[PDB]
RNA sequence: CGGCCCCCUGGACGAAGACUGACGCUCAGGUGCGAAAGCGUGGGGAGCAAACAGGAUUAGAUACCCUGGUAGUCCACGCCGUAAACGAUGUCGACUUGGAGGUUGUGCCCUUGAGGCGUGGCUUCCGGAGCUAACGCGUUAAGUCGACCGCCUGGGGAGUAC
């Protein structure tokens, strides 16, 4: 996330850019995840758990939308 | 009686998307154009006629017909049709166990009548404003629900339904009571509960109107007979 | 109740009060046994009408279909 | 809308530094195909080629590293 | 591996009835044909039609009465794991004779009742009801 | 695997038509040639168990073919092993 | 003309904040002494009410059975959820050889001669269910003859 | 009989996929939903915001006819894509007509340049334009009467993107997206782009040659976190967004809307 | 089993053809392979970390937390042969309604475009009949059958004792 302030560029705008860059770089998350060793099962476990939630989110909810609430 | 051209013009042949089809409708489907199912009219019309004949038979013996449609697209029309042949109908939400638990709904009808009498023949007015409002609101509520089956009589000898899957609750009740069923069955629906399936476009308004008008006519004919 | 429930389809009541009172009844295919309900446990309700207005030969017929079965 | 499909490339070339660049992040990372519309088959090749390039210093490992 | 074709044939019939299939096709064999003929004789199928020269396909036309299927139950009795042979006196009665038990005799394949009349036992292929 | 040219060379030798490519004799030869070829490979990489699995499969399949040959035609069976020099 | 037998009455509980709320289940069966049979299962706070419900339900959801003069028309197996039931026609006079709940239903059905053992579970509610199921599938010679398209004599 | 077939193809022959044949009769009007029947399976749930013209009020009562669009079927129940797009076809046709005589004659006011090119308006819709077109010469109609209406004379179009530059002035005068993605690039070239779908993190405005904008959620407004883009802008609407970033590599032009 | 490269190498799958011609299935014993830990010899040893030490906490804290930290984790060759070695689902074969995906082939179609129409393999999810104690499974079955094998027979005692 190297950044150079453009000419006549306000400081805050640059800073906001930098945060945007870090988010896109996804650095904080990566540091967080690497902070402690995750047993591979735990990793596999999370990944599969995560996927399942996505699918349930995508589908089961979509079907519900078909029916009105009130 | 109803010509096939007429149905096609209405838009009967059109069905639901393929991915929602119910395989029990495979016999009634003709094909799938543009990723949408097409109802084989050749198999439609004779079935429809057969049903119409059956209804006419029922009307002849002074049968009570019940028209069920709550799509809220075809709610107006079904009410209209039922009145045309002065039959009773349920254009709004089918009360669970309306037929099976008739003895209870019988009470609700009775309440409705009283409210109506109070409103009109009473001419009583001088009723507390908030009380009056509640009565009016209640009366409206019942009318919306049971208006069609207030002057229809009692349990129906036959049951015409505009969308099987949508009205499966009604379908089930009729099957438990054994009342013959005449359902418009779209491709997504399940025809098993139905006695006289009518493979057709439940959804489109014109088609629904087409469906009703024939039914209304044959009923009236049966009555005249 | 079933007829006080518009279930037991009761058309005409061709009966002669003071002697015999035979009447047929149908049902909108609800498998409720119109005559059975009209009779009851060993003519439970049948006895009621039997000694109701006076000793009458009340009878119930399981209406089949149309006038031919009538 | 995979470019490679229209080109129908039998195989992506790591030498094709411009084309890879067309899928390397300004920070130096690898693109999800969602964003490109690249088919997954070609995607795996693209990643492989990008790695190969990285090794020859044709592409950088990260914008920052030096 | 395919170890019992006859059992396979029956199963095809059983499922086909279950799924309300009009007709059921399978690789023909002389034995299968004989059985099919018996079923048609006893009226458990409308008709069977073998077709093909190199590797013929037997095609059965299932029977449905009043909606529900005609062949209520169909079991192998003899089977490669365990063969069953009955003498004319020991021939079974499926459903006390309402059903039929296909039995292979010296004098061709026949229903048990026929075999009893014929007066000779044999290998009991399958029960039908 | 066995190089295309090699296979053809074997096929021509053992197959009668040289197009047949299905003759029991031909298949055995093919397996044998490959088996011998790998012997060099596994001598080097003793721990490559996955590959060795494929080898055994080849061995097993070879054994069955021979056995099939044996009951069907002995003389061919005898002639064949003599050609390949299979102890059994 | 309908006879009614209450098979079993059982007390069942439902735990609530205060304590246990007890209720009763009545399993009853009714028949005409001919084909027509129907079981009823009622539930209520007081036994007499419960049994009355069961009688009430049983009277509906009847079912017909083809009965060779006194007995069944052929050996029949009937299963439901635990109870798997075998029952077999038997010579005149032998009476109803059957156990427990299965006994009662047969009686109202008007079967007078049956040999029937109830394998598997013997929980009243299911076993009666099986018997109904078995009797239900039981087909008469006339029925099959129609089914297969043959005369009865062809079937003998 | 074969009546059904011949008719079946006849009805195939008398209807087309796009919104081309003005066939749908308005059978029901209620704010804020119009609906028609163009001989499809089901009746369209039309917004009222495709069918009010240039001042906000509705224009078409029952019996009026506009085609809508198709090629997307049954998102579960119903049928269409909106007739507003159909009109885009008509605008393209009139624009093409210029070619015939090399002069489309329209009435165009290009007041000011969002992305270096004044925006020129057709009676209903508003477009974004290149810089050179806005005047044939350097007249620079910023000194002209605000929103002067003289004409529309095409200097530049991308011929794929909906970007048309009109010379409103001087009557007398008369793979593919990703190799050369540097036209809207420099820093802040504004664009007029229709939003497609708001994913609860963003809005996905994307109009220029099969590309994708994200504006997601951070700018969108002058409120950062409590915004929920669906509440704040629209669904299916042409907006002010600018590029603010191009990754021609990571093919994610991160547009903005706080500008 | 996961950076990239080369050498040797197994398997799977698709297209058509050509060939052999039942050569198949399963499998007691038997043979092999078999995570992690562990054992041996010899290397290697960053991080991490049983053991251990100390600091905390606590009534205690032989732990959770903190500061360190050796075996091991790594390499070679052997041994060990067990894991919730799990889909808690033996293997092979056939049949029985659908839907939505993923992935990998391949035929045709104006690819007139990312398309259109198929036809295979593997695979994820939902679900029909059916089945099931229910939970659920549901063409990858726990549905419908067939072949063979293994295994079960109350709980503890005990997968322990000899």
């Amino acid at each position: 996330p190297v950044i150079k302030v453009r000419e006549n560029e306000p400081f805050d705008v640059a800073l906001r850019r930098f945060k945007r860059s870090c988010e896109k770089a996804g650095v904080l998350a990566e540091v967080r995840r690497r902070e402690f060793y995750e047993k591979p099962t735990t990793e596999r476990k999370r990944a599969k758990a995560s996927a399942v939630k996505r699918h349930a989110k995508k589908l089961a909810r979509e079907n519900a939308r078909r029916t009105r609430l009130y | 009686t109803v010509s096939m051209r007429d149905m096609l013009k209405a838009g009967v042949h059109f069905g639901h998307q393929t991915r929602y089809w119910n395989p029990k409708m495979k016999p009634f489907i003709f094909g799938a154009r543009n990723k949408v199912h097409i109802i084989n009219l050749e198999k439609t019309v004779p079935m429809f006629n057969e049903a119409l004949a059956e209804l006419n038979k029922i009307a002849s013996r002074k049968g009570k017909i019940l028209f069920v449609g709550t799509k809220r697209a075809a709610s107006e029309a079904v009410k209209d049709a039922a009145l045309s042949c002065d039959q009773f109908f349920v254009n709004h939400r089918w009360l669970g166990g309306m037929l099976t638990n008739w003895k209870t709904v019988r009470q609700s009808i009775k309440r409705l009548k009283d409210l109506e009498t109070q409103s009109q023949d009473g001419t009583f007015d001088k009723l507390t404003k908030k009380e009056a409002l509640m009565r009016t609101r209640e009366l409206e509520k019942l009318e919306n629900s049971l208006g069609g089956i207030k002057d229809m009589g009692g349990l129906p000898d036959a049951l015409f339904v505009i969308d099987a899957d949508h009205e499966h609750i009604a379908i089930k009740e009729a099957n438990n009571l054994g009342i013959p069923v005449f359902a418009i069955v779209d491709t997504n629906s399940d025809p098993d509960g139905v006695d006289f399936v009518i493979p057709g476009n439940d959804d489109a308004i014109r088609a629904v109107t087409l469906y009703l008008g024939a039914v209304a006519a044959t009923v009236r004919e049966g009555r005249s007979q | 109740p079933e007829i006080g429930e518009e279930v037991i389809e009761i058309k005409a009541a061709a009966r002669d009060p003071g002697s015999r009172a035979k009447i047929a009844v149908k049902t909108n295919d609800k498998r409720i046994d119109p005559v059975g309900a009209c009779v009851g446990m060993r003519g439970a309700r049948v006895q009621a009408v039997s000694t109701e207005l006076g000793g009458e030969r009340i009878d119930i017929v399981l209406w089949d279909d149309n006038p031919a079965q009538f | 809308f995979c470019r490679f499909t229209a080109e129908g490339v039998q195989e992506i070339d790591y030498k094709d530094i411009a084309t890879l660049k067309n899928y390397i992040t300004e920070s130096g990372k690898i693109v999800p195909s969602r964003i490109t519309g690249t088919r997954a088959k070609y995607q795996r090749q693209l990643a492989r080629a990008i790695k190969r390039a990285r090794y020859l210093s044709l592409l950088p490992y990260t914008d920052r590293h030096q | 591996s395919m170890q019992d074709p006859i059992a396979d044939m029956l199963t095809r019939i059983r499922n086909g009835q279950a799924a309300n299939k009009a007709a059921v096709t399978m690789p023909s064999s002389k034995l299968k044909v004989a059985i099919a003929n018996v079923l048609k004789e006893e009226g458990f199928i409308e008709d069977f039609k073998v077709e093909g020269d190199t590797k013929p396909e037997l095609e059965l036309t299932l029977k449905y009465f009043q909606g529900k299927a005609v062949v209520e139950s169909i079991q192998r009795v003899s089977r490669p794991g365990l063969r069953i042979y009955k003498r004319k006196d020991e021939l079974p009665k499926v459903m006390a004779g309402l059903g039929i038990a296909v039995v292979s005799t010296s004098k061709g394949v026949m229903t048990d009742r026929a075999a009893r009349q014929a007066g000779l036992g044999g290998e009991i292929i399958c029960y039908v009801a | 695997s066995l190089s295309t040219e090699a296979t053809a060379k074997i096929v021509s030798e053992f197959g009668r038509d040289a197009n047949d490519t299905g003759s029991t004799e031909v298949q055995v030869a093919l397996l044998t040639a490959q088996i011998n070829h790998l012997q060099g490979h596994f001598a080097e990489h003793k721990k490559d168990h996955h590959s060795r699995r494929g080898l055994l499969r080849m061995v097993s399949q070879r054994r069955k073919l021979l056995d099939y040959l044996k009951r069907k035609d002995v003389a061919r069976y005898t002639q064949l092993i003599e050609r390949l020099g299979l102890r059994r | 003309e309908l006879q009614e037998k209450l098979i079993a009455v059982n007390r069942v509980s439902k735990t609530v904040k205060g304590g246990r709320i007890f209720s009763f289940t009545a399993l009853t069966v009714v028949g005409d002494g001919n084909g027509r049979v129907g079981f009823g299962y009622g539930k209520a706070r007081e036994v007499p009410a419960a049994i009355q419900k069961a009688m009430e339900k049983a009277r509906r959801n009847m079912i017909n059975v083809a009965l060779n003069n006194g007995t069944l028309q052929h050996p029949v197996k009937g299963v439901h959820t635990g109870s798997r039931v075998f029952m077999q026609p038997a010579s005149e006079g032998t009476g109803i050889i059957a156990g427990g709940a299965m006994r009662a239903v047969l009686e109202v059905a008007g079967v007078h001669n049956v040999l029937a053992k109830a394998y598997g579970s013997t929980n009243p509610i299911n076993v009666v269910r099986a018997t109904i199921d078995g009797l239900e599938n039981m087909n008469s010679p006339e029925m099959v003859a129609a089914k297969r398209g043959k005369s009865v004599e062809e079937i003998l | 009989e074969s009546f059904a077939q011949l008719f079946e193809e006849s009805l195939k022959e008398i209807e087309t996929r796009p919104g081309s044949i003005v066939r749908g009769v308005v059978v029901a009007i209620d704010k804020d939903v119009v609906l028609v029947d163009a001989g499809l399976k089901s009746e369209s749930a039309i917004p009222a915001e495709q069918f009010k013209n240039a001042q906000g009020e509705l224009e078409i009562q029952v019996g009026d006819e506009v085609d809508v669009a198709l090629d997307a079927v049954e998102d579960g129940f119903g049928e269409t894509l909106l007739s507003r797009e159909k009109a885009k076809r008509h605008e393209a046709w009139i624009t093409l007509e210029k070619a015939y005589e090399d002069a489309e004659t329209v009435t165009g006011v290009i007041n000011g340049k969002v992305k270096g090119g004044f925006t020129v308006e057709l009676n209903g819709i508003r477009a974004f334009l290149p810089g050179s077109l806005v005047d044939v010469r350097p007249v620079r109609d910023t000194l002209h009467l605000e929103g002067k209406e003289l004409e529309f004379k095409v200097i530049k179009l991308d011929q794929k993107r909906n970007n048309v530059v009109v010379s409103r002035r001087a009557v007398i005068e008369s793979e593919d997206p990703w190799v050369a993605i540097a036209k809207r690039y420099p820093e802040g070239t504004k664009l007029t782009g229709r939003v497609t779908n708001l994913t609860d993190y963003g809005c996905f405005v994307e109009i220029e040659e099969g590309v994708e904008g994200l504006v997601h959620v951070s700018e969108m407004d002058w409120t950062n976190k409590n915004i929920h883009p669906s509440k704040v802008v629209n669904v299916g609407d042409v907006v002010e967004v600018m590029v603010l970033d191009i990754d021609e590599e990571r093919r994610r032009i991160s547009l903005g809307l706080k500008q």
